[PDB]
DNA sequence: AGCGTGGGCGGGAAAATCTCTAGCA
DNA sequence: ACTGCTAGAGATTTTCCCGCCCACGCT
DNA sequence: AGCGTGGGCGGGAAAATCTCTAGCA
DNA sequence: ACTGCTAGAGATTTTCCCGCCCACGCT
């Protein structure tokens, strides 16, 4: 546990992130993000937050395909509506807050997405949307000619199914795996968990130091009673508790420690 | 090499782990509690990592 | 065998008695006792005291036809997590369960599924939808709700929330997508805490940095174990090491997952 | 009251969540936790796990009415013994009940009877018979069939063997005499290898023997015990000793069978 | 002074709250307003 | 304990008490009780032909509806039933009711018309029934087989105005004549003496259970200063460091590690 | 004046024993296991005699 | 070479004998006279002859 | 150095208990 | 004021026995 | 004999597990 | 060739904490 003062060198030098930092010097994570928090340079504003969402419309032969898409990992799907109206769009972003947690949602203005009811529907969820903005306009395009490319699967697979949403589904899941390619020629699938769940270990890290920052350390240092602090915890050891008071990386003994409660 | 196994023995109603893996195919994993080769098959195995490791 | 045999023969004829009344009145051991128990066929007992298994791998699927308010509702489960999708059917017909697994298995990696034999699951129309995406299809035993138990008890458990949130929209449907929504989402606890959605995040993303981690270190690794076993003084080998041990590691020579100890095992390096 | 208190409150009011899931998403203690789950009375739970006691005292005679190839069939056990008699009933009426009953109570030392709320054991006659007889009734829980339920294991029990018994004899009444005889008589085990039959006798004679030793030394022996308990030096008396003890005799001095220790005790002859 | 809420028997919704009574190891007689009922322990709950 | 043996065989000899006499007196184990009641030479007595299923059973046609009365004669106590048709099934049926309640091993009846059908003879034979026709056990309670009927009927004639129907008087007059006439040596009602029977009957049939399995087996056995192996011994009790055996006619005590058991 | 007494505890459907009987009354029972002097009431009593008691 | 019996699907009544074919940890396949059938360990008993 | 006996040991029978379940409408 | 319970099947633990054989007493 | 710390203890909160049950038609 | 199981409630054990106080370490 000895790579706390060669961590601050490598992101003095080079800033690499917690994530390097911390699998590398295999350190725990709050030390980690502690020391990119006191790069005075490097810092990363929120809203990332990788629950973005994008909504868009077609209707194809006739019939109305609603496309979302999750934008941080590429993934698309769609679905068929009978008639183009607001409670169609509240149960199908229900279902996308159901499997998934969507958070934002990219749309535009339009009559078709503009009810009421999805307005209720999302105050019953809790969701920050979006509309016509891009959150960052690189994959605008991209969201195109994604669901161009879906169009030409589903020229493709129309042979492959009698009833349009048969095809649609069949459609789904094969650019959900049969398109392929990116770093490691990987599925959908094998993108969009690691996509969500790293967002899980951030939150989860996050809730984790939201009540310790409450809390306080009182010590005292070896060959003397001088009781400092009160410090911040980041690590409670199992012998040597991590803190610091000022800007001090400090490994502390336990009788050498001692905590405030609240 | 250093993932968490919960798993469960034949005619037992409860869960046990959390084991460490040892080695995995397919069909068949060897876990370890505290010294045991437990050679469970697929079918009773459940293999994850437990986000409260950021303290172990 | 004696007389007293003979007549436990006729009692047993007679009464159908135990084998401890048997052993008693005739000074019998227990074993022919149980002999004459099992001797008329008319004594059968009530069989065994021991449940089975269901298998939980991360590929398999459960689904089950369940009704409320008239109405079918399809539940789909995986098994391995939990992790719970349900919806209303137009009609129990085996095309529209049929496009249920195809969406079930264009979202997530569905490979096996595991039901009874319902008239809904037992189309011509779910066989060529199965082999169309490359499914493992499998039932259950015949006219047992058993091997089913865990959706079962996931039919329980989401008409419980919905006796909960049944008030706070008009229709079903609406009613159900909530319900299955803080089921998936917001009912916290069992395993890690977790609600299902991140219990199957964690199967399916260990399952992958998992096996491609070991994928790329079979081709890395290799080294080849002779051994010499208890009771034996023979060499016998090759052998491939699944992992290096302590005092003892552990092979498979040819088809058996074996341990042997460091002392009977001997590792070459090719 | 923290903000993600009342947004506890909120997520409880839209989705009913865990006490495990406000405690995780907003570092509470589990104390409000459980209060926030006390709070939503929708949020209202399956209840309690642990099973009540049946009563096992001699004076106790279980009774119902079962119904068998459209037959309706007045079975009765005691309870402490297993001992079972049951008949054929001509139709489900009161007087007829309280014929058995008469049977039971001329036969049988039968103090108190204990049955459901079935429409035949609640007609004025067996009141009547009951009062004649001086019988204490007792009836259960009007819809659980759980505290009268070791008569009900009984009847199963019984139709087990009605069905291995019902190809010996041509008529039904005296297959089931025949199946009634055979579980008071031949069917041994249970508590120390015996059938029921000598079980009751067992229990009968240890009743009208025991406490007719215990009237019979009571008369002679009486000794008064002046105690001193414990944080309390005062000699409290006089109690009524029950038995003597090695270390500590056991007395009742108001209401209360205390096991007193001897030194604390102080034992008068009169 | 306990609230308790229960279900009645052959039933699979639950009732109440309402006031105990006397309390017993298997069953609880219970006032919900003018409603004097005993119910098991297995059907209920008490505060 | 193991010095009580002479001083019961003295009573035996002088007094001849039986041996639940000398079993419970003299705390010892029954074995030896039933060993010293049966080395006597004028305490044995006849064998079985006691019986506690002495059944005396008897029909009569009160008000012309059949009752049937059966008496367990051997202590006493009585029971009927009410018939609707004279004909052997009704028979077959009280007598199966008996045999279930009660063991009832003995039947004493006449070979009248009602009691003698084929149907009565399939009965007593599934339930393996000794029957008697006519013949006392002992003439002495025939009499009072009489009077126990007439004291029914005065039961009856008192109680038939405690009921409506027939039977229905008939099964509080059971219960009555069960409960309500007392007297004998201890106050007892009409239960606690057939249930004392019945419990000491299962006690000696339990006793004459446990040793007929241990007459088959030997014990060789040698002794203290004697690494000799004489026998084979009668075992009587199975000790914890002394058991208690006989030879030829001596009621000893031997060291365990001194035993050999064969176990047929 | 030593019995054969098997009972049983609350919230358990087991029976245990047996226990020496030490007094009697109507409603309480004393009963004694190895050391315990444990008070029953007598709707969870059961008062035996063995038949087997003939070797003890 | 053991004989089985095995209580049947949502009924009281026990059938038998038949011929082991292939035991399985919950549930054993077995031949009576011509039916290969498959039944749960719970719901059914092989004898130990 | 033969010869004669004993003590624990394991193999096994078997005996007591524990655990667990169908099922009662 | 009331209240789940009970017969059977392996499964497992415990315990005589036996024979025996290796350890130890007699000519 | 004042004064200044220490160690375990108990009282209690609270945290992990046992276990056990309704209920899925 | 197949296979009961899962969320919740006390209940019970276990484990930090704290304060405290009695037991000890210094002016
Ligand atoms: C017409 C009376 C009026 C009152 O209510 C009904 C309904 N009832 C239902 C069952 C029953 O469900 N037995 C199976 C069982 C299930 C679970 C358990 F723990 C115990 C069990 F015995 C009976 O046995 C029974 O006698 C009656 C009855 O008599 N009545
Ligand atoms: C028409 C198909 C054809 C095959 O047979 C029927 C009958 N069946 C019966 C139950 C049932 O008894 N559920 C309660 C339950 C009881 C005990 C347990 F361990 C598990 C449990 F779920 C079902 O759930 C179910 O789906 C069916 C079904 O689908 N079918
Ligand atoms: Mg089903
Ligand atoms: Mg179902
Ligand atoms: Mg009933
Ligand atoms: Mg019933």
């Amino acid at each position: 546990l000895d790579g706390i003062d060669k961590a601050q060198e490598e992101h003095e030098k080079y800033h690499s992130n917690w994530r390097a930092m911390a699998s590398d010097f295999n350190l725990p994570p709050v030390v980690a993000k502690e020391i990119v928090a006191s790069c005075d340079k490097c810092q990363l504003k929120g809203e990332c937050s990788p629950g973005i969402w994008q909504l868009d419309c077609t209707h194809l032969e006739g019939k109305v395909i609603l496309v979302a898409v999750h934008v941080a990992s590429g993934y698309i799907e769609a679905e068929v509506i009978p008639a183009e109206t607001g409670q169609e769009t509240a149960y199908f972003l229900l279902k996308l807050a159901g499997r998934w947690p969507v958070k934002t949602v990219h749309t535009d203005n339009g009559s078709n997405f503009t009810s009421t009811t999805v307005k209720a529907a999302c105050w019953w969820a809790g969701i920050k949307q979006e509309f016509g903005i891009p959150y960052n306009p690189q994959s605008q395009g991209v969201i195109e000619s994604m669901n161009k490319e879906l169009k030409k699967i589903i020229g493709q697979v129309r042979d492959q199914a009698e009833h349009l949403k048969t095809a649609v589904q069949m459609a789904v899941f094969i650019h959900n795996f049969k398109r392929k390619g990116g770093i490691g020629g990987y599925s959908a699938g094998e993108r969009i968990v690691d996509i969500i769940a790293t967002d899980i270990q951030t939150k989860e890290l996050q809730k984790q130091i939201t009540k310790i920052q409450n809390f306080r350390v009182y010590y005292r240092d070896s060959r003397d009673p001088v009781w400092k602090g009160p410090a911040k915890l980041l690590w409670k050891g199992e012998g040597a508790v991590v803190i610091q008071d000022n800007s001090d990386i400090k490994v502390v003994p336990r009788r050498k420690a001692k905590i405030i409660r609240d | 090499q250093n993932f968490r196994v919960y798993y469960r023995d034949s005619r037992d109603p409860v869960w046990k782990g959390p084991a460490k893996l040892l080695w995995k195919g397919e069909g068949a994993v060897v876990i370890q509690d505290n010294s045991d080769i437990k050679v469970v098959p697929r079918r009773k195995a459940k293999i994850i990592r437990d986000y409260g490791k950021q303290m172990a």
